[PDB]
């Protein structure tokens, strides 16, 4: 398929610098327009860069230019962002997207990468079961979890069963505690009468931090 | 610059209904305008480039409308996968600006949430913490009042919120709610409640444990 991969985005240091490396397939680099778009969490669309096909011009948003620098190696197959003075408000998902015609249309995007501009420490989360019960029983349906506290930066993915269980799965957005530190929490309803017959594991990959917990959620009466 | 105003800034409508977004320009820019969608933890999706043209494989019920300053993204018939945030950008004059958005949302019938709730783990109890979390699940609308009880006692100030974005499939949410304090003062209680307001009951429903059980 046409295609677009970021890659290199995660915690970084104001003042600090970081790269960001999008990886294109599916169709011929060399020939369109490229664009990097940002998108501060609960917040707007904003355009950052945009570079010609050859690498003949670049150009910039105000709030970036002389901070950041865009570029592509059409040879490997891959797009830059270099951000150097990295504030705050640039703590946003960066997307690498594709022009399409002359109408400066975007017409293919990545799936973005979190960059994050904190002095604060890196810290992997603690994974405690929500544990099934008759207070989390009301009619054949079973409400269970995981509580993934106290880790920063974002993001967490939380799977269950592998992947395995998909369905009645509500994986929540994330809150920012006090603490400074983040929290959320994946829950699944399941049948009642497979409480002691199926097996209930999440699977929480807090990369930023490297740390992958698998939790066995057991019933409680 | 040219901004780019949007509006409403968000809106609320039942399936097969007709869905009228304005984005404004302030300055004429030809047909250079731009529709995108972005649902919830995914990436911005062209619909309408060109003003007015429709991006390949996208539903025909999207079309684009205008040029010069003012410009219309309509869907004819709305439906549940719909739910987003829909942006307009003008690819016209640089630096490339794009709207506020548009937060679209669908109305359904009144669904009152399932209400659960979960003591804090033996594992957690150890680390020092207690994090009680209640459970609203499935219900409509968005609105919704989570009262936590220590004892009958109403708290204030040590709990947190989190909505699911809109499913869509149903058109549901779902509300988690954390109350969390010390080991310490986890144990100078015995009745922990968790009381919902909402549109779909016929009165506040309480859920609650007593530490020890």
């Amino acid at each position: 398929e046409v295609q677009l991969l970021e890659s290199g985005g995660g915690l970084v240091q104001p003042g600090g610098s970081l790269r960001l490396s999008c990886a294109a397939s599916g169709f011929t680099f060399s020939s369109y327009a490229m664009s990097w778009v940002r998108q501060a969490p609960g917040k707007g669309l904003e355009w950052v860069s945009a570079i010609s096909g050859s690498g003949g011009s670049t150009y910039y948003a105000d709030s970036v230019k002389g901070r950041f620098t865009i570029s592509r190696d059409n040879s490997k197959n891959t797009l830059y962002l270099q951000m150097n003075s990295l504030r705050a408000e640039d703590t946003a998902v960066y997307y690498c997207a594709k022009y399409d015609g002359i109408y400066g249309e975007l017409d293919f995007w990545g799936q973005g990468t979190l960059v994050t501009v904190s002095s604060a420490s890196t810290k992997g989360p603690s994974v405690f079961p929500l544990a099934p019960s008759s207070k989390s029983t009301s009619g054949g349906t079973a409400a269970l979890g995981c509580l993934v506290k106290d880790y920063f930066p974002e993001p967490v993915t939380v799977s269950w069963n592998s992947g395995a269980l998909t369905s009645g799965v509500h994986t929540f957005p994330a809150v920012l505690q006090s603490s400074g530190l983040y929290s959320l929490s994946s829950v699944v309803t399941v049948p009642s009468s497979s409480l002691g017959t199926q097996t209930y594991i999440c699977n929480v990959n807090h990369k930023p931090s490297n740390t992958k917990v698998d939790k066995k959620v057991e019933p409680k009466s | 610059d040219i901004q780019m105003t949007q509006s409403p800034s968000s809106l609320s409508a039942s399936v097969g209904d007709r869905v009228t977004i304005t984005c404004r320009a302030s300055q004429s820019i030809s047909s250079y305008l731009n529709w995108y969608q972005q649902k919830p933890g995914k990436a911005p999706k062209l619909l309408i480039y060109a003003a007015s043209s429709l991006q390949s494989g996208v539903p025909s019920r999207f079309s684009g409308s205008g040029s010069g300053t003012d410009f219309t993204l309509t869907i004819s018939s709305l439906q549940p996968e719909d739910f987003a945030t829909y942006y307009c950008q003008q690819s016209y004059s640089t630096p490339l600006t794009f709207g506020q958005g548009t937060k679209v949302e669908i109305k359904r019938t009144v669904a009152a949430p399932s209400v659960f709730i979960f003591p804090p783990s033996d594992e957690q109890l150890k680390s020092g913490t207690a994090s009680v979390v209640c459970l609203l699940n499935n219900f409509y609308p968005r609105e919704a009042k989570v009262q936590w009880k220590v004892d009958n006692a109403l708290q204030s100030g040590n709990s947190q919120e989190s909505v699911t974005e809109q499913d869509s499939k149903d058109s549901t949410y779902s509300l988690s709610s954390t109350l969390t304090l010390s080991k310490a003062d986890y144990e100078k209680h015995k009745v922990y409640a968790c009381e919902v307001t909402h549109q779909g009951l016929s009165s506040p429903v309480t859920k609650s444990f007593n530490r020890g059980e």
